[PDB]
């Protein structure tokens, strides 16, 4: 489950994390009033949608006045925003946040942390190459991508973020500043069941101040169901509404760019059932779990349109290829 | 075989409920040596004509169990693998769906100085054909046999057993490992099993999407399993950072794709399949071994 910048914000701030701050503006009068109550020369205001890439979208906006932010909200509030990481149709914005303006950035950080599924170990990963593609850094320039392991006994321990501190060249009250953004992080980290957080800019401000600018954190939806005021942040609207109308009804739905449909049950078998598909010239219009292929075979779940136990098919194959012929 | 056989003695953690019912039922009239179980509140009563615990301590001093399978909701896994990892039980099975991956990254690390091994979460089980079935996966597809399977899923597992029963080869023992981001027993762990089992002369790994433990288990095999391998990755078609289903089954940045495994397989000389249809039929090819159901 993924959540907004103001609610990442809001989450990091609680534990102790040093935030751009901001006012979530749900019509253009909040916003204007947002500004105002900043007391800032300079704003940002941010559309709040689920996916990075807002800024290259035109859903990031410097502004200097109420009016001014009381018009970017007017352009914004409204009207789905496309960017990179959306589809074509793009996502909701319901709201802006108002945000206090960090110019001027000396630097940009990165730091993030995931659950590593091959060490099996909470991992946290830092580098000086903030604000860009930390993808495409991880590739060029590895050396430039700082890891720690974190034993679960003992947790995130002040040396190991001292050790990535002066790797990444801070200095003086920045050290102190960096143990203590990652510590917080750590315990955020355990204590909401985050999937995985990115600080992206983690921005050093003329001055020295260390601040988490954006980033994203997702968390295990496994465990929302001990964390019910984290439950509460679920922003349905930023959802596809098929994969969540599916979803309702307790059904993994994933929606593809072909023409066949298929039911199945167990995701292995959903995967390889479009694979083979897409093996005999078909194009998959979705996953689904439990022209059109109905695939069951039963495991815990006990037993033009084709049939593998209307047109019957007698094995994997023979389905791919009776539904591609129609 | 590995890990369980017809001396296998099994507790059920959440026996009285409507899974560990169903399937310990199914266990019973495969011949699984269902013990008793355990549900918090009903110790002391009969269900299924077997003893009910209200501790795994209690059900372990009353049994000899040296399995347990876990049929309790997410929410109470980890309280209910911790206790039986206490309990002198060697194997645990999880069937459940939905344990947080936090939950598994501790009862995984609790493990490290164990004698006990645990498979799943989020998985169909373990079955050796003939002997023990631990799990919900359905008996009659399955043949005692010579070749081994691992795999990270539950019906998708059954197309690989249902082809090598078809072809008279059949199944030393099966390991559904789960879709989860931390299993308890990963794919080396169960290659160096099957490895040192005679009974087993051919190995089928399954894998899909997420992860890069086919390409780890890959650089294992290349250098420590001399049986032969067959590989089957599913999800060529996903696409990317949208769960599949499995909390395991993601690709994330421009990893945990699919042809990526098969490159994997290819470096590491490791036969492979791409199609879910064939993965006996190329099991056959790289044995040679006769299909004596043809004629
Ligand atoms: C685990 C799962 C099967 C349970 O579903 P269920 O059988 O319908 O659940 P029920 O509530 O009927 O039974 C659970 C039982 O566990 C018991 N239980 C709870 N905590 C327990 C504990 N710590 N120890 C033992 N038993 C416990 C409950 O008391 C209940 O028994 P009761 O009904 O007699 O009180 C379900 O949550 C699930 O994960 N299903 C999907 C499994 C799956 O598809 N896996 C992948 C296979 S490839």
């Amino acid at each position: 489950m993924n959540l907004h910048e103001y609610q990442a914000k809001d989450l990091l701030e609680s534990y102790g994390l040093k935030v751009q701050k901001g006012i979530v503006a749900h019509n253009p009068n909040e916003a204007a009033q947002a500004f105002d109550q900043l007391g800032g020369k300079f704003a940002v205001v941010k559309a709040q949608v689920h996916a990075g890439g807002r800024g290259k979208a035109g859903g990031v906006k410097v502004v200097k006045s109420s009016q001014e932010t009381r018009e970017v909200a007017e352009s914004l509030i409204g009207k789905n925003l496309v960017t990179f990481q959306t589809d074509a149709e793009g996502q909701p914005v319901n709201s802006v946040g108002v945000f206090e303006d960090v110019y001027p950035v000396t630097r940009e950080l990165y730091l993030g942390a995931v659950v590593d599924r091959s060490s099996r170990k909470v991992t946290f990963m830092a580098s000086t190459e903030g604000g860009v593609d930390i993808e495409e850094v991880a590739h060029n320039s590895p050396e430039k991508i700082l890891k720690v392991e974190v034993d679960p006994l003992v947790g995130l321990q002040p040396f190991q973020a001292r050790e990535v501190a002066f790797k990444l060249g801070l200095e003086g009250k920045q050290i102190n500043d960096f143990v203590k953004t990652m510590l917080g992080a750590y315990k955020a980290f355990i204590e909401c069941d985050f999937a995985l957080f990115e600080i992206n800019p983690l921005a050093v401000r003329e001055n020295g101040e260390i601040v988490c600018v954006d980033g994203k954190i997702n968390l295990d939806s496994n465990a929302l169901y001990r964390h019910p005021k984290l439950l509460a942040l679920r922003d349905k609207s930023q959802e596809n509404a098929k994969e969540l109308k599916a979803s309702e009804h307790e059904l993994n739905y994933v929606a593809l760019e072909g023409n066949i449909g298929c039911m199945v049950n167990g995701a292995g078998l959903a995967m390889a059932t479009m694979d083979i598909i897409q093996l005999y010239g078909g194009k998959p219009a979705n996953f689904l779990d439990v022209a059109i292929l109905i695939n069951i075979f039963g495991g815990i779940v006990r037993c033009p349109v084709v049939v593998r136990l209307l047109i019957p098919a007698d094995g994997l194959a023979d389905a791919a290829d009776k539904v591609v012929k129609s | 075989s590995v890990l369980v056989d017809k001396n296998t003695k099994v507790l059920v953690q959440g026996f009285t409920g409507k899974n560990g019912t169903f399937h310990s039922e199914q266990a019973i009239a495969y011949g699984t040596n269902i013990v008793g179980g355990v549900t918090p509140g009903k110790g002391g009563t009969t269900h299924l004509d077997r003893p009910v615990f209200n501790t795994m301590a209690e059900a372990v001093a009353a049994t000899g169990a040296d399995a347990s399978v876990i049929y309790v909701p997410a929410p109470f896994v980890k309280d209910s693998a911790i206790e039986v990892i206490d309990s002198g039980v060697k194997l645990v099975v999880i069937i459940t769906e939905g344990v947080p991956t936090l939950d598994m990254l501790v009862v995984k690390e609790y493990l490290k100085d164990k004698d006990v091994r645990v498979i799943g979460p989020n998985c169909p089980g373990i079955i050796t054909p003939g002997e023990c079935k631990i799990g919900i996966m359905p008996g009659h597809i399955h043949m005692k046999g010579k070749v081994g399977i691992i795999s990270r899923s539950g019906t998708l597992t059954y197309e690989a057993v249902a082809q090598t029963t078809k072809l008279g080869f059949g199944q030393s023992t099966c390991i559904g490992i789960g879709g989860d981001p931390i299993p308890g027993m990963n794919q080396i762990e169960a290659l160096k099993l099957l490895e040192n089992d005679p009974q087993t002369e051919a190995i089928i790994l399954i894998g899909e999407i997420g992860g890069t433990a086919e390409e780890e288990a890959a650089e294992y095999i290349k250098h420590n399993v001399t049986k032969p391998v067959i590989g089957y990755i599913a999800g060529v078609t996903a696409p990317p950072g949208k769960r599949m289903g499995h909390a395991g089954a993601i690709i994330s940045g421009g990893k945990g794709t699919a042809e990526e495994k098969f490159a994997a397989f290819e470096a590491a000389g490791i036969a492979y399949t791409r199609s879910p249809a064939e993965i006996g039929k190329k099991l056959k090819e790289v044995t040679g071994w006769e299909n004596l159901y043809f004629q």
